């Protein structure tokens, strides 16, 4: 009688510790995100300085 | 446009342009047409029902940005 | 040809990419590394907080 | 290293010595540091508690299983 | 008491479902086995 509502008890605990995890992992997923933003735009920026600088400018 | 398929809510927000023009009317332009321990117990229900709710709602998200992701490649 | 006197831009060109390449798939190896990260693993610190 | 990683704690048995070995002693060597209807409906809700008991131990026992792999990784 | 009745029978649903899904994943990890078996 009392069993079935600790189980109840249980469940919802469980379900809290599931749902701290997937936000730790969430953080650990956007952070990966934006180390991949700050190279893209670090490798877009010397792309195209390099392919000005040492293609189209002494060749010209 | 695989970009746009891995999005979910716990990283984008939808912006309402996107909301409005990849939804209604592209898909309609290339033809895609969609006493005490008794207390506790009502708490953690309740709490569960939030849950599976705001699952429902993340998954729907998702799969909104899936069919984007279907739309641009259309 | 084999000429050591000068190096084509071409050539130039070729290697500056493949050496910016190299890196990028030294990076890439690191953020699939980040990603692919739990908490039963791993801690997270508190300077990573902040910054990233 | 990937045949480790992939071990299910329902088709193997992880043995005592890569439990003393590979979890202890080399995550501190290398710098790890890791009333028939009423009475059926209780007996149903703890069965789904018992149930998910046993899946938090195999989940546990299957990132056991990954930890491992990644110490002979490292 | 029209109420009270539906609830039993939602819990008594959600046991056979979970039963059956047990089942399920019994009948794919023998599969599995069988596989590696073979691969061996
Ligand atoms: C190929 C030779 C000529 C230069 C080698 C450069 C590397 C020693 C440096 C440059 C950029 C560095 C990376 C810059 C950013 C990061 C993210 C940082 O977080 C961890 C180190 C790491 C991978 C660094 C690893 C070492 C790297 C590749
Ligand atoms: C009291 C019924 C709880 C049912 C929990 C089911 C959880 C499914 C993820």
């Amino acid at each position: 009688i009392k069993e079935a509502i600790q189980s109840v008890k249980y469940i919802a605990e469980n379900m809290k510790a599931q749902n701290e995890a997937k936000e730790i992992q969430d953080d650990w997923k956007y952070v990966a995100m934006v180390i991949d933003r700050i190279f893209l735009w670090v490798f877009t920026l010397v792309c195209i300085l390099g392919t000005a600088g040492l293609f189209l400018q002494p060749l010209m | 446009v695989l970009n746009v398929h891995h999005r979910s809510p716990s990283t984008h927000t939808m912006a309402p342009w996107v909301k409005r023009c990849f939804l209604h009317k592209l898909p309609t332009f290339l033809f895609m047409k969609r006493r005490q321990d008794v207390q506790e117990a009502l708490e953690g229900v309740s709490f569960i029902a939030q849950h599976m709710k705001n699952d429902d709602e993340d998954q729907s998200v998702v799969e909104d940005w899936k069919y984007v992701a279907m739309v641009v490649d259309r | 040809p084999s000429t050591s006197l000068v190096i084509p831009l071409i050539g130039e060109y070729l290697l500056f990419t493949m050496i910016f390449v190299t890196l990028s798939i030294v990076i890439t190896v690191f953020v699939l590394n980040v990603h692919y990260r739990t908490p039963t693993t791993h801690t997270m610190p508190s300077w990573v907080k902040t910054v990233f």
